[PDB]
RNA sequence: ACCCGAUGCAAACUGCGAAUACCGGAGAAUGUUAUCACGGGAGACACACGGCGGGUGCUAACGUCCGUC
RNA sequence: CCUCCUAAAGAGUAACGGAGGAGCACGAAGGUUGGCUAAUCCUGGUCGGACAUCAGGAGGUUAGUGCAAUGGCAUAAGCCA
RNA sequence: UGCCUGGCGGCCGUAGCGCGGUGGUCCCACCUGACCCCAUGCCGAACUCAGAAGUGAAACGCCGUAGCGCCGAUGGUAGUGUGGGGUCUCCCCAUGCGAGAGUAGGGAACUGCCAGGCA
């Protein structure tokens, strides 16, 4: 079987326009902060332009994944 | 609430003197009776569960609930969502009422009664029934009935120790073990 | 009460260890409370000699280093797993 | 529990609406007292507040709580929120059902003049 | 059986967890732009050996093949 | 065609390498609003044998999540209306 | 401004579990009846309508309790990038990066806004 595409394709602080593919995962690795919506296919996404930024929030520690506007 | 005034006169009372408590609902309470009927047996047909739910209708004054199987085993033969149990679950003012009329005229009417099991406690105040032939109360003609089923009254009290539970079943009769 | 000499450690590093190892010593540590702790050095002849005794860990030892006396206790030891040579001893102030 | 029960309820709507970062109306009942503030996306924040604990609202109230009650302090937010220029705040129910004073609440909060 | 203290191990176990490598942002120095795109012309299209981290085997094996130099 | 490693903490990466499943189905098993949240053990009892529905405590998702498996799900993505 | 109570955020166990004490000034909670706004796949169960009649019993605010969870060093080790060496199956050396595991110590929170009561 041909090996799907997984990981993370965009990093913290790097700066990605709107409908950019921030990380693609089967369930929910990581989740949806500020202007980052959520797939069918548990992907993120940036819908503005901004910088990625990665964080803890929530009593259970969950990673999160946001976008800050420059 | 026909019993209500006469456990606020005699039960708080009573139970104030015995265990010198503070506040008036320190007491234990009635939290519910759990009229619950598990036949256990009704894979034969749905028409006895029925009558069975028709009977706890009749006894209460409202439609009994249903209660399935709540998993799937091979060993006892019982599957998924299986309607198999069913309890009556009242909590107003029909309670008092029914307990008044049980505690008056239902204990005296059983067969070989050689006292009430008080050694079946949950561990903090819950004390249940296990008894058989319920034909105790009258309500129910013997031309409506077609077997023996049986009775397993659970209360629910507000009791914290099973040294009040025991307080207040004395309180509420129970002559003896 | 078993005075213990040794020299002020100036480097840190596994290079160190290796070297005292090397030279028959081996790196050890005295802290407890809040002062800072100091890395010392141990000579494997001198400290395994005093602790033939069974007193190592029950009596409060005392080390003398620059003519400061100062007591400390011995929490733990970390021993070679075949090796009968001293690797490395931690020491409260106590 | 209640509380728990109640604020697991109330958490994902609040959360849901704090993705979207617009200012909020929410509303605290108990049979006793009525509460109201309006809180900022921030969340550390209020713009305006009214409850029936204050004798400027419990003056005119033959009961703290109560339905006159609730429209009452609907109607007493609703003005302070349209004085402040809150613009068309979003709303609340904090977990409670909408089919008593809450509905009071924001029918007063509408039928004020707010357009929210 | 249940079952407390764990020992002996796990490529298909990880409540912990590196070093490297890849990714993006800022900066001096340095390199004959060493970087990217288009167009013309190709060649090759059975590689060998050695170092390192590995799979399997008979804790022999140039066994039986991989990623990097 | 899909899941585990293999596969050396980005992606990709071979071997008569070893492990399993599928050719679907659903007009609900989808959308919306509201409500709710398990496996197991113990205590009690007549059929109950040690493990039938039932009352409670611990447990806090080891349940469930249609497909074999992997990763997710409390906001529940699970259940009822 | 000092104490007490409720709501809304940050923080996500130093914020936790168990024990004791304390709380009705205000507020919060127990709960009366419910044909009235409400609805039960049955239930005033949830929610909603009429209190001070009593209380802080259960729940909950605060203080202690280091039994316990948890955070957590310094130091040593494992491990590894570059180069070299050997008995090159594996290990050692100069250099850089070097933590879980165990201890010292910390640990019964803190912070921003609004609202009511006692001062």
């Amino acid at each position: 079987s041909e090996a799907k595409r997984l990981g993370v394709k965009r990093f913290g602080g790097e700066s990605v326009l709107a409908g950019s593919i921030i990380v693609r995962q089967r369930g929910t690795k990581f989740h949806a902060g500020a202007n980052v919506g959520c797939g069918r296919d548990h992907t993120l996404f940036a819908k503005a332009d901004g910088k990625v930024k990665f964080e803890v929030k929530g009593p259970k520690n969950r990673k999160f994944i946001s976008i800050e506007a420059e | 609430a026909k019993l209500h005034d006469y456990y606020k006169d005699e039960v708080v009372k009573k139970l104030m003197t015995e265990f010198n408590y503070n506040s008036v609902m320190q007491v234990p309470r009635v939290e519910k009776i759990t009229l619950n009927m598990g036949v256990g047996e009704a894979i034969a047909d749905k028409k006895l569960l029925d009558n069975a739910a028709a009977d706890l209708a009749a006894i209460s004054g409202q439609k009994p609930l249903i209660t399935k199987a709540r998993k799937s085993v091979a060993g006892f033969k019982i599957r998924q969502g299986y309607p198999i149990g069913c309890k009556v679950t009242l909590r107003g003012e029909r309670m008092w009422e029914f307990f008044e009329r049980l505690i008056t005229i239902a204990v005296p009417r059983i067969r070989d009664f050689r006292g009430l099991s008080a050694k079946s406690f949950d561990g903090r105040g819950n004390y249940s029934m296990g008894v058989r032939e319920q034909i105790i109360f009258p309500e129910i003609d013997y031309d409506k009935v077609d077997r023996v089923r049986g009775l397993d009254i659970t209360i629910t009290t507000t009791a914290k120790s099973d040294e009040e539970g025991r307080a207040l079943l004395a309180a509420f009769d129970f002559p003896f073990r | 009460m078993f005075t213990i000499n040794a020299e002020v450690r100036k480097e840190q590093g596994k290079g160190a260890s290796r070297r005292l190892r090397a030279a028959n010593k081996f790196p050890a540590i005295i802290y407890g409370g809040k002062e800072a702790p100091l890395a010392i050095e141990l000579d494997h002849d001198k400290v395994m000699n005093m602790q033939a005794k069974a007193e190592f860990y029950s009596e409060v030892l005392t080390i003398v280093v620059d003519g400061k006396e100062i007591k400390v206790k011995a929490q733990d030891v970390q021993r070679h797993p075949y090796k009968p040579k001293l690797q490395h001893i931690d020491f409260v102030r106590a | 529990d209640k509380k728990s029960a109640r604020i697991r309820r109330a958490t994902r709507a609040r959360r849901k609406l704090q993705e979207l970062g617009a200012t909020r109306l929410v509303v605290h009942r108990t049979p006793r007292h009525i509460y109201a503030q309006v809180i900022a996306p921030n969340g550390s924040e209020v713009l305006v507040a009214a409850s029936t604990v204050e004798k400027a609202i419990a003056e005119q109230l033959k009961y703290t709580g109560n339905k006159d009650a609730a429209a009452a302090v609907g109607k007493a937010v609703a003005e302070r929120a349209l004085e402040k220029g809150i613009k068309d705040v979003s709303f609340d129910r904090s977990g409670f059902q909408y089919h008593g004073r809450v509905q009071a609440l924001a029918d007063a909060a509408r039928e004020a003049g707010l357009q929210f």
